[PDB]
């Protein structure tokens, strides 16, 4: 089902932290790394819809991070998707919905 | 550079996307509309990022800028901030810079951010001595001697190909550096650092952390994705809470014994087989343990606060010394041992439970973990215990739903059959063994997946 093989923490950010910017928030991983190669992707709020590129992944290692300081008044939560696809150009597992809210 | 006269936006603004935005900024309705110097003077800090930039020729004009934001376009040449020397904060990361000369003469520079470009060179970086933040991480640098002057810098990074960090020597000052994906080995200039606070050294070639064993400010390190094995040298740094030492070679966890201040601990795809180390890591609410030797994990069982906790791919059989762990939130397994899930029934606030890849026979002790919203149940398999070999064999089904019901079988090998409860095969002459499997959807609270699994059945 939507699980599949995917970990990952909850992820929350303080606002107005301090870099040095990018930040690592979490790093996102797939068991199917097991079968073969898997590289990650992100989409939706704060990735590849407004404000782009808030946070990004780093496609082979998973890790998440985050390019500049975040203000809960104005982004309160990013709602993402991690996807993951194989060396042989196949998704092997189901995008997962990530909620990132903005703490104190 | 000066306006002597109303001279329109877009003949300033050369670039189509920062007319556009001048435009806006300037109070204008087009951008042939006219403005003036004093118009362009009213202009003190410049948010352009995300805008489709190539060029910013026309900013030379705005003299009384002292911030911009630039990040997330695609400019390559910044001739133009030359002479905005007023300028205290740049913001341009997520762009194609190669050349950073026309930064050299902003020496009221205080931060500056360029990750995410292409430079190579940063000697004009020198000057900039009331630098306190550098980006430079996501780069082709491979030499920081033009850092060496800049003494009042606390935070930084840099890539990516930087392997001598002697340059790093007289910087003080620094509270939080990232090193990553530098392929870097000798960290010894950091026992300089005595400031740091964070320390961010991931997918690296260190093997050495004797350098660390003076760093006492530390409360965050990462050296995930290291060749580390002896990490004696991290039993001085008390005052670590956050640490992450996965993808490495450790085996003795001795020295995190003391760290009582940790809440995130990482050890993930090391050489572990004892983690009765951990035993008063108290504090604790995220430990990952997965891709180790572990087998026995009763010293997690006074790790209280733990809301995380990973274990999958290990040798695990009895999972029941996280029946103390009230809070868990997130309990990950896949690829272990276990049969007994009758513990889990105590993980009331248990969201996501994967346990796929075990040997779970009876999903009844989960039936009441109704905030399960993810769910990973995939192949269990296991062998029954011995029964004697006849021609019209039968063995009772065990495979049982959260409901109760028996699961009938999806595969019977050798060409046997079912009906509720009973498997029975047809064999020709004796067979040492036969099997089963069994694939099932399921739903616990809101998490879904396939209750699946291979049966072996030996035959004496
Ligand atoms: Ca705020
Ligand atoms: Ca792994
Ligand atoms: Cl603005
Ligand atoms: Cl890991
Ligand atoms: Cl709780
Ligand atoms: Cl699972």
């Amino acid at each position: 089902g939507p699980l599949g093989s995917w970990v990952i923490p909850p992820i929350s950010c303080p606002e107005n932290e301090k870099g040095p910017f990018p930040k690592n928030l979490v790093q996102i991983k797939s068991n199917k790394d097991k079968e073969g190669k898997v590289f990650y992707s992100i989409t939706g709020q704060g990735a590849d819809t407004p404000p782009v590129g808030v946070f990004i992944i780093e496609r082979e290692t998973g890790w998440l991070k985050v390019t500049e300081p975040l203000d809960r008044e104005r982004i309160a939560t990013y709602t993402l998707f991690s996807h993951a696809v194989s060396s042989n150009g196949n998704a092997v597992e189901d995008p997962m919905e990530i909620l990132i809210t903005v703490t104190d | 550079a000066t306006i002597t006269q109303d001279t329109p936006i877009n003949q300033i603004f050369t670039d189509t996307a920062l007319a556009e935005k001048m435009k806006t900024v300037l109070g204008k309705t087009n951008v042939t509309d006219t403005v003036s110097q004093t118009d362009l003077d009213q202009v003190t800090t410049l948010q352009a990022d995300r805008l489709g930039i190539k060029s910013i020729d026309g900013v030379e004009y705005l003299n009384n800028l002292t911030q911009i934001n630039f990040s997330n376009n695609q400019l390559t040449d910044i001739t133009p901030l030359k002479n905005l020397t007023k300028l205290v904060d740049i913001l341009m990361n997520n762009n194609q810079i190669a050349d950073i000369t026309p930064l050299a003469n902003l020496t009221n520079l205080t931060g500056l951010t360029l990750f995410n470009n292409q430079i190579t060179d940063i000697d004009p970086l020198k000057n900039l001595t009331n630098l306190n933040r550098l980006e430079l991480s996501s780069n082709t640098i491979s030499d920081i001697s033009a850092l060496s002057g800049l003494t009042s810098l606390q935070q930084l990074n840099f890539g990516n190909q930087v392997t001598d960090l002697k340059p790093l020597a007289n910087l003080t000052t620094l509270e939080r550096l990232d090193i990553s994906s530098n392929k870097v080995s000798d960290i010894s200039v950091l026992a300089k650092l005595t400031n740091l606070e964070s320390l961010i050294a991931t997918n690296n070639q260190i093997s050495d952390i004797t350098p660390l064993g003076i760093l006492t400010n530390l409360d965050e390190l990462s050296l995930n994705g290291n060749q580390l094995k002896d990490i004696g040298t991290l039993a001085s740094l008390t005052n670590l809470t956050d640490l992450d030492l996965a993808n490495n070679q450790i085996s003795n966890l001795a020295p995190l014994s003391g760290l009582t201040k940790l809440t995130e601990l990482k050890l993930g795809a090391n050489q572990i087989s004892n983690i009765s180390p951990l035993a008063g890591l108290t504090a604790l609410t995220n430990l990952e343990l997965n891709e180790n030797q572990l087998e026995d994990i009763s010293p997690i069982s006074n790790l209280k606060n733990l809301t995380y906790l990973t274990l999958y791919f290990n040798n695990i059989s009895d999972i029941s010394p996280v029946s103390s762990l009230t809070k868990l939130q997130r309990l990950f397994f896949y690829n272990n041992k276990v049969s007994d899930v009758s513990s889990l029934a105590n993980l009331t606030n248990i969201n996501w439970l994967s346990a796929g890849h075990n040997q779970i026979s009876d999903l009844t002790p989960l039936a009441n973990l109704t905030r399960i919203t993810q769910l990973g149940l995939n192949d269990q398999a296991w062998t029954n215990a011995p029964v004697n070999y006849k021609a019209n064999v039968s063995i009772p089904n065990t495979v049982k739903n959260v409901t109760g019901a028996l699961i009938a079988p999806a595969t019977i090998s050798d060409g046997g059959s079912y009906t509720e409860p009973d498997i029975t095969w047809n064999l020709p002459s004796y067979t040492n063994e036969v099997s089963y499997t069994f694939s099932q959807p399921v739903t616990i609270g809101k998490g879904t997946t396939t209750f699946s699994g291979t049966v072996t059945q030996p035959l004496k």
